[PDB]
């Protein structure tokens, strides 16, 4: 989706920061101790 | 007549007048392109 | 009954008649409309058998040649038979020069153009109807 | 009589002929028509060799070659139609791979030439290296030389042949330039159109006004003033979109703690909950930090279902005590309670994509003075990109971001006009603040909108512009640059294009009726000096807009649409007057045919030219009523068909790939690849792909139509709803002459159907005559 | 086949005849309508095999070139051979000057305009019909 939008135009330097994905990843690391231990 | 002489000189020449028109169009397009690029850079940045 | 399947039309002889019309308009031809109507009727009458029709056409081809010779102002074959000795006496180059002088290439070009026009117009116009109409008109004028 | 034919003709042919007659009769052919058809058929059979294989194939393909002739139903004058079509067939036209490849390669090379020239100029990057005085002198002398050459080209007298050569050369140059993409080609076409239009205007002013007859002089002056106004409007329009800015998003700082706070406003008055639910779900799915985004629903109806939805999904909800100033007042009241640094406004139908604020707020964080940013809700798109060059992009009422402090400083959204958005943009511009425009699609939600919406906007906008000019005139104001004033004046003039159209409609009649000479010139000169103007204007507008379908016919569509809205715009400052004008034009046609057949032959060509003009007028007039009857005729609703690969999982574990045909809040209808015996009432799982992720939605099949399967959603949860709205709505998303002729014909038909009776009769007779005449027109 | 779809048309030669028509509209041609009509019939003669059609066109190309030479006012081959010695004896600069003086750029521009118009028309309208109609009209005028 984001890649398609960036292909329809130039958008070469706008690095996408998915807030939803980051929040879900943070919640997952908070909930599952093994993932938290291995990630950091 | 300073203008009727010029009209009589170019009265029967459509090719030459078309070439002059094309040259003027290209020159004005180039100068407008320069000015618009300058203004666009001044606007965005 | 279905006798229309036997009325085959003039077919090739259409062009024959058109050429004779052309030579009649330019004044090169001595024309007898009655014999032409007779020939048109003879070639137009229907015969049930294909073999009989083909035999009729093959027999009429010499008859068509004879009618063409009669319509032209050329001397009769008896004159050719009598003067064959004089014809053979002349050299080959003299005969070639004479025939080249006789040949009117304008009429040959007209014949070729007419042949092309007939082969194109035979698909869009019934030339048999028009040739019969003109032949009847010429007969009518020469009679009354 | 059957006895006469039976005794006159042999029984076989009589039976054949009577059978053909009965075949005609059974297909509605009259006795006269069938008798005439038999007569023509027997003549054709005896003259035309219809037995020939060529004619056999023609008869076998009769329906293709003769679409407008009914073989089973002979009619009077049918041989006339046959002769006309045969003439067209004879006249008309009925190693290909290599020629096509060469032509395509030539076109591709023409298209790619600007890139190669750009690279060549890039390696010699380079005026730009000279001093200030040297550059000023060189530019001055270059501009003087080019302007003098253009002035000579504009004001050169020519005879018909030299003039025609000039027209052909300039038209060929314009056509060649149009193929080349880029802004330089657009600039060249703009300059060429300016030169041609200046030549036409100079010729009209110096060699066409008739100074002998006062009436013809006044008519010529009025027509010339109208043409001058049209030329000024065209020049201003060229200026507006001469150089689209093509602004691109500025990346946000990688520190998410430096990002600003945004308050999204979704105002609704009477929209159902189904419409607003999708917008709110998309808004919650916008990729932006949760602590930096607050969503507000502004329902003016006080509806409790909206409050329940807002409480369930967590978005805020405010309803006002009173209902003054409508949406503008609603947003002004809501602003007293918001606390964010930026205010974003979305309409109910618009679906905000999750990459909205990410692509928008960079410029606000970068350029401090920027107070407003607009995103697209074609022609409008490019006028707004061109306006951004001069800082004249105005609020469009939706899908915009406004800085909070400037918005509160100007006293909030203006409420004195129907178009609050334009007035807010003008007030922001007056204080020195800047506006931007980003041409990145959101999700565009609604499809088509039809002319019903097209006219809503067209009108509410004209009235608002008139009110703004009345109260906050850009010309008399302070703090506005020249280009912004030019853009605003261009908008006002575009909304004031009502009187010149009437003058253009009445001028050819002013020739045909009063026998005047409003345009005192031979018709050939008129053509040779007017046609290049219209051709070059059409080519330049087509190149600038870049529309796939581009010709004078799109311009005719624009004129008929803008003429339908002239009375309301002039009211801001139908049947009877309009049918009066149409009858005037038809009387002009009648007197024109009289003149052509009985008048002197010297004026015949002028009469013919005026005939063509009046015909164009008759097309426009019919188009105006055609749109009046087609505006309220749309019955379909929101239905968007897009291809997207999905998966369907059965209880048995079978997984099938599918493509979604249509979708709505009630469910989705999909097309299944391959054979699958999916039974209705079976609970299945729909897997949708979002980027590189898969989301599973439980559905039940409610209708199966062959390979088309309709699924309905079981009661969903909040996160599931947001995922659904992200995967469905907030995605990454001569023929025209005949069409306009049909539009005019159907407009005249409707006019005959609905006008007053005293003219109902006249218009019905005219439509019948036009149809009968068209019945003879050759067709391919 | 039976209905003779072999009437393909002149195609490129339409432009040839159009140029002849323009030059006859200017007066530079000693036109031969009968020979032109014979040549057009030679081009329009239907041939079943495509190889025979191609060979006919290739043989007609030198014939058409010779016909265009014949219809012009330029000197014949005997005069060309007689003046070839003088041309060889002349300097290259003199030949270049003669070529520059002989060429009329107005007629070249007219020929280019005719070529563009013919391309557009052939994209829209058959040209063989009009060319043959004009050829027949000229022949009718010359005959009567």
């Amino acid at each position: 989706d984001i890649v398609a939008l960036k292909q329809a135009f130039s958008l070469p330097d706008i690095d996408y920061a998915d807030i939803s994905q980051r929040e879900q990843l943070a919640a997952a690391l908070k909930r599952w101790p093994l993932l938290a231990e291995f990630a950091q | 007549p300073w203008f009727e002489r010029l009209w009589y000189a170019l009265a029967n020449h459509p090719i030459l007048l078309a070439v002059l028109a094309a040259i003027s169009v290209i020159l004005l397009a180039w100068v407008l392109w320069r000015l618009l690029r300058i203004i666009s850079r001044r606007r965005l940045n | 009954s279905s006798l229309w399947q036997y009325w085959r039309g003039l077919s090739g002889w259409n062009f024959y008649f058109l050429v004779k019309f052309g030579l009649l308009w330019a004044g090169y031809l001595n024309f007898h409309p009655l014999l032409n109507l007779v020939f048109a009727a003879f070639l137009l009458m229907p015969l049930p058998r294909y073999s009989l029709h083909r035999l009729r056409h093959w027999i009429a081809l010499p008859i068509g040649f004879a009618l063409f010779w009669h319509d032209t102002w050329l001397p009769g074959p008896e004159s050719i038979m009598s003067q064959g000795s004089q014809v053979a006496g002349f050299s080959t180059d003299y005969l070639i020069d004479l025939v080249t002088r006789f040949i009117n290439w304008q009429m040959i070009g007209a014949i070729f153009v007419l042949l092309v026009a007939w082969l194109f117009l035979s698909q869009w116009i019934r030339i048999t109807v028009f040739v019969v109409a003109i032949l009847l008109w010429l007969n009518v004028l020469t009679l009354a | 009589m059957s006895i006469l034919t039976r005794w006159l003709l042999i029984p076989p042919v009589n039976a054949r002929l009577i059978g053909r007659y009965r075949d005609y009769r059974r297909h509605g052919a009259s006795a006269f028509s069938a008798t005439l058809g038999c007569f023509w058929m027997i003549l054709a059979w005896i003259f035309i060799p219809l037995e020939h294989p060529r004619w056999q194939r023609i008869r076998a393909e009769h329906k293709n070659l003769y679409p407008h002739i009914n073989a089973s139903r002979p009619r009077p004058l049918d041989p006339v139609r046959y002769l006309i079509q045969t003439c067209w067939l004879l006249i008309g036209a009925s190693a290909f791979s290599g020629l096509q490849n060469i032509r395509g390669r030539y076109h591709q090379w023409m298209n790619e030439l600007p890139e190669r020239v750009s690279h060549k100029t890039q390696h010699l990057d380079e005026l730009g290296h000279l001093s200030a005085g040297a550059r000023r002198l060189i530019l001055g002398i270059i501009v003087t030389f080019s302007l003098i050459l253009a002035l000579i080209c504009v004001t050169q007298p020519f005879n018909p042949l030299a003039q025609f050569i000039f027209l052909m050369l300039l038209w060929g140059v314009a056509l060649i330039v149009r193929r080349m993409p880029g802004r330089f080609s657009a600039l060249m076409l703009i300059v060429l159109s300016l030169t041609v239009s200046c030549r036409y205007i100079w010729w009209r002013y110096t060699s066409t006004l008739n100074w002998d007859d006062p009436v013809s002089l006044v008519c010529g002056l009025i027509l010339l003033f109208a043409e001058t106004y049209a030329w000024i409007v065209l020049v201003l329009g060229y200026f507006q979109v001469v150089w689209p800015l093509n602004r691109q998003p500025v990346p946000l700082p990688k520190d998410m703690s430096l990002w600003p706070s945004v308050d999204i406003f979704v105002p609704t008055y009477n929209e159902d909950l189904n419409v607003v639910k999708n917008t709110i779900y998309a808004s919650l799915g916008i990729d932006w930090p949760k602590d930096k985004l607050n969503i507000w629903i502004l329902d003016d109806g006080g509806r409790e279902e909206f409050r329940q939805f807002a409480q369930n999904v967590g978005v805020k909800y405010i309803a006002r005590t009173t209902h003054e100033h409508a949406k503008a007042g609603n947003i002004n009241n809501a602003l007293k309670y918001a606390k964010g640094e930026f205010v974003s406004i979305f309409d109910c139908d618009h679906v905000p994509t999750r990459s909205f604020l990410q692509m928008t707020m960079g410029w606000f964080l970068k350029e401090k003075q920027l107070a407003m940013m607009q995103t697209p809700h074609l022609f409008y798109g490019l006028v707004q990109d061109g306006n951004d060059m001069w800082d004249a992009t105005f609020f469009c009422g939706s899908c915009a971001v406004i800085r909070r402090k400037p918005l509160d400083e100007i006293g909030g959204i203006a409420v004195e006009t129907v178009t609050e958005d334009a007035h807010t943009s003008l007030r922001l511009h007056r204080r020195g603040y800047t506006s931007a425009y980003m041409r990145i699609p959101q999700a565009a939600g609604l499809a088509t909108e039809s002319l019903s919406a097209h006219i809503g906007q067209r009108i509410r906008w004209a009235r608002g512009m008139v009110q703004i000019f009345r109260l906050d005139n850009p010309l008399t104001g302070k703090g506005l640059k020249f280009a912004q004033r030019l853009c605003y004046v261009n908008a006002m003039f575009h909304f004031l294009s009502g009187i010149p159209r009437l003058i253009f409609l009445t001028a050819p009649l002013a020739f045909l009726l009063l026998h005047a000479y409003i345009i005192y010139a031979p018709a050939l000169m008129i053509a040779l000096f007017v046609l290049p103007h219209m051709i070059h204007a059409s080519l330049t507008n087509s190149k600038i807009q870049g529309k796939y379908r581009h010709s004078f016919w799109s311009e005719i569509y624009e004129t008929v649409l803008a003429w339908y809205i002239a009375p309301p715009t002039l009211v801001a400052l139908i049947s009877r007057p309009y049918i009066f004008l149409v009858l005037l034009n038809l009387v002009g046609v009648a007197v024109g045919i009289w003149r052509y057949f009985y008048g002197p032959p010297t004026e015949m060509l002028t009469v013919v030219v005026s005939m063509v003009w009046v015909f164009y007028n008759l097309i426009v007039l019919g188009g105006a009523v055609a749109v009046s009857v087609e505006s309220k005729q749309v019955r379909r609703s929101h239905r968007v068909e897009m291809t997207m690969p999905a998966a369907i999982a059965r209880e048995d574990g079978h997984l099938f790939s599918c493509t979604v045909q249509d979708f709505s809040d009630g469910g989705l209808g999909i097309k299944i690849n391959g054979q699958a015996q999916i039974l209705e009432g079976q609970k299945v799982n729909l897997l949708l792909k979002r980027g590189q992720q898969e989301y599973v939605f439980p559905t039940q099949v409610a209708r199966v139509m062959g390979n088309e399967v309709g699924l309905k959603l079981m009661p969903l949860t909040t996160q599931q709803h947001i995922d659904f709205v992200q995967c469905t709505f907030a995605r990454a998303d001569l023929e025209s002459l005949l069409d306009i002729l049909k539009l005019g014909f159907r407009g005249y038909r409707h006019l005959a159907e609905f006008a007053p009776s005293s003219v109902k009769g006249i218009f019905r007779v005219l439509t019948s005559l036009v149809s009968w005449v068209v019945s003879f027109i050759p067709r391919r």
